[PDB]
């Protein structure tokens, strides 16, 4: 289908995975609206202190989509994982084979584009 | 048992190259020089020893013997038969 | 659905013949490696299948001799 | 639940024999392994289980001989 | 004992080979496949073949096909020539 | 696709004989490895799909004597 | 706990022979590596637990002749 | 304290046998790892420890023959 | 004092026996690793260090026949 | 086109022989690992391609014995 | 060709890899204008964040092909990885048997040099 | 000298056997090893150094058969 | 059987080598080369 | 060119039998190995091109016998 | 200067056969491998270098028979 | 140029033999390896070129005898 | 120098024997490795060198028997 003998393989890699590891997602809102994709979940963390003690401790999820699902998601539409709700906040281009997505948490902020 | 005989017998040997049958022959048995498939007779000459390199053998089946108790075994049936014939198994076989 | 997954396996077998058999393949942090098996193994498993299904003939009954 | 369970074997067995039995997968801070059975045992397994469960005929008995 | 004799003597060699079996036996047992009971093939000369690597041209030796059948007899002619009062040399 | 097939395997084994055949490729963060076939096992199958394709005669029944 | 046990050591052994006899386990800061085990030591293992509870028959008596 | 002794040791059979013996633990800095055993040296000391214990008979004398 | 030995290494055969004969433990820096002896030669060592000492009789002396 | 793997054969083989015959050659980020074979498997493909090739006379017919 | 009995053993790599991985794509523009080039291509990921937070994640391409094919290119040339465009913006030296080829994104800013 | 040696091997004896032979040691930067000798050849050690030193008999000589 | 001895008996000796076929005759069976048919 | 060939090969022996084959070498990062060679078959390949090239005799034929 | 190696050897035994004979100690950035023998071979060494030294009797001449 | 190419391959074996032979030599960031040989095939490259150079006879022609 | 190649390899075996033969030293980026001989081939070693020398007489021939 290209012509790399490697990316190919390398698709195969990233399917297998994805439903090795991860979750299902239930996209909302935005033009797919009511789709799922599958992913691989992850929320690690993240401390800042702005002035002398603001320790305001939250996290940076993470969900690693292939991007064939997951083209013109834009920015401001949400998601829920299982139970709980995110927002898209970054969409990565393709390593080759799939990406990654930075979510945000709650609601997402305003829009402000004009 | 009478055909059986004959084809144990009737593999001699065999060659273990991986060339074309024609090449080996020409190589480790004789024959060729063809008049103008059936492969290629050779003759029977004498000696005929070979030349070989690795990868290549030629292994000689020992078959097995002939009559490795039918003879005895079937005297064993003659004699069944000769005491239904009611005649002595010795005329008989 | 025999005869497609049976040249699928024809075809991976040449695939693994001359050099296309991944074993493993890595990204970055990515990397999956999947189960090697041998050549023979699979030459009887396709050969396995091939007589089940309804293929032309590969097997003849032994051989008999006459003169 | 046999049938599904030979189904299962059905497929565990012709995707290893291709290219499809990952031995392990790697996510850059999470991965696991698992142990790699022969082709053999697999064959064993799925025709005894076959044998057990509810489908037809598959082997029958020895063979005789007549003049 | 004599049925079991026939058949260990009517199979004699074994041809092993991944090559499709109508080949092989073109390529090995003479054949005459130039012309389903498979191939007759007619008895000649050695015919030494050539297989490839990877045949084989087993011989089956079989076995002795009176391995003590004719002195076991003898035992139980023995003691049927009792039940029978006639001397087991006119019986058997 | 024989005749190609023929000619792939053909030259699989010419690269792989010299020094050609790759076992692995590694780019830094994306490698690949390959399962390396033997040499001996490929010939059986060179060997295999010439005859039963349609290439030329390349062996010949055994061989008579004669005084 | 003869069937719990039982049934628990089956459906081991059908996932490790399938694909899922998870040999080791790694998330970045920790790790833990369960043993592997053959297979035949399984299979006995379970006849001989099965043949141990009381299942129904399994095994017959030998075998007699008869003209 | 030997009855405690086998249902302890048997367990560890049983939990090594299905999926449940971890030879190694590591926790990011902190690791250890245990000797490991075969199957069938296990469950000869399990045998030897069962008939040497309270337990009632399990193994009888050789079988005697009549016409 | 030959019986805390013969406590201490009956002890250890158990402990080898199920799982928990350390190999040997690592902590960021502070690691140490311990030879490992294969379970016969323990219980075979095992089987003479009691006897010299005062167990009770576990060995008698061949036997006897008798019509 | 023969005489091309053959010439390339041959310089393969004292390439090969001396000290030349590399299976892996390293930059920075880019490793690349060739299969090696054998030396006889790789005189057994120079003992066949020559012989089918039409180049002078390298065999002989046996040897016969005169008095 | 090359003094060195290794140059050619490491180019000969070189082109191994670019056949297995990395696809092709051809040169639009420039002295070479319309040619073929077979290389490797991927895209890292770049933030920037200027003023209070402006980020402006974007992408750096690059090529990695051997240097022949490459040569006589300098800067203000484009060039397409098949349906998306790119135009070169640094030349890397030579490794010894390759070199890597920096791209930009759309059309090549104007030219500012007299 | 020869019974402390003597008491040293078999305490050495001892501890290697049940748990306590350190194989080797690490201390971020000064870590050492050392060889690890069997069981059987110990045996043998002490075997030997104990019959040498001041002990008493402890294998008696043949054996004597009466009616 | 009578053909099968003759074979079997014919083909006494036998050598290999990846010498040159007519130099091995040479080095091992004798030979007459120094002076078709081998 | 076998003269050549064969000086190449005789260095190639002596280098190697003393202490220069070079496995491999290492250019902070450009570094590259060889594929090893017996010695007896480098030997044999040294026999081989020395009877095969225009060199003198080395070995004669058999041996005679006289009273 | 037989007597000193003779001391030594048999102090080297003893320290090799308890647990010290380091085979490698790895100061931060500076170690050093020191490869070890076997033990039979040691035990010889002890015998034959004693012998030849001037030490008192320790075998002797076969045996005679006396009814 | 034989005597002192033997001179040097007489010295590499002493060299060798005793603690001096040079397997791999590692700088910073630069290292060569140099490939191992076996002592024999060592000696027997030492002892066939003894025959083959001029110097000293080592050899005898058998052994005859005579009452 | 054959004597004090004696007196070398005799002390090169002596220390090797004990503990004394390096396998190989490394300092931070300066690391090199020396092959290990064996000890048999190194005991002839000496053997044959030193009864090549003047040495004293070590081995007589053979033991003739009278009545």
């Amino acid at each position: 289908d290209f012509d790399n003998l490697f990316d190919a393989a390398i698709a195969r890699a990233d399917e297998t995975i994805r439903g090795y590891m991860g979750t299902s997602a239930t996209i909302t809102s935005g033009e797919q609206s009511g789709a799922v994709i599958r992913g691989v979940f992850d929320d690690p963390e993240n401390i800042s202190y702005a002035g002398q003690g603001v320790r305001v401790e939250g996290s940076s999820p993470s969900l690693f989509v292939r991007t064939d699902e997951v083209r013109q998601l834009r920015r401001g539409d949400t998601l829920t994982i299982g139970e709980e709700n995110f927002w898209v906040d970054r969409v990565s281009p393709d390593d080759g084979g799939s990406c990654h997505l930075w979510l945000g948490r709650g609601v997402p902020p305003a829009v402000n584009r004009r | 048992q009478l055909q059986s005989a004959i084809v144990k017998a009737m593999y001699a040997a065999t060659i273990e190259s991986e060339l074309d049958t024609q090449s080996a022959m020409d190589f480790i048995l004789g024959a060729n020089s063809q008049e103008q498939y059936a492969a290629a007779p050779v003759r029977l000459g004498g000696a005929k020893v070979p030349h070989l390199m690795p990868g290549d053998s030629l292994n000689l089946q020992t078959a097995q013997d002939t009559d490795n108790g039918y003879s005895v075994f079937e005297q064993s049936l003659l004699r069944y038969i000769a005491a239904g014939l009611g005649v002595s198994y010795e005329q008989l076989s | 659905t025999r005869q497609e997954e049976l040249a699928a396996a024809r075809a991976a077998l040449h695939d693994l013949m001359t050099g296309k058999r991944v074993a493993t393949v890595q990204k970055d942090g990515r990397r999956v490696e999947f189960t090697a098996t041998s050549v023979s193994d699979l030459k009887k498993y396709i050969a396995e299948l091939e007589v089940q299904t309804g293929m032309t003939q590969r097997r003849r009954g032994p051989a008999g001799f006459y003169v």
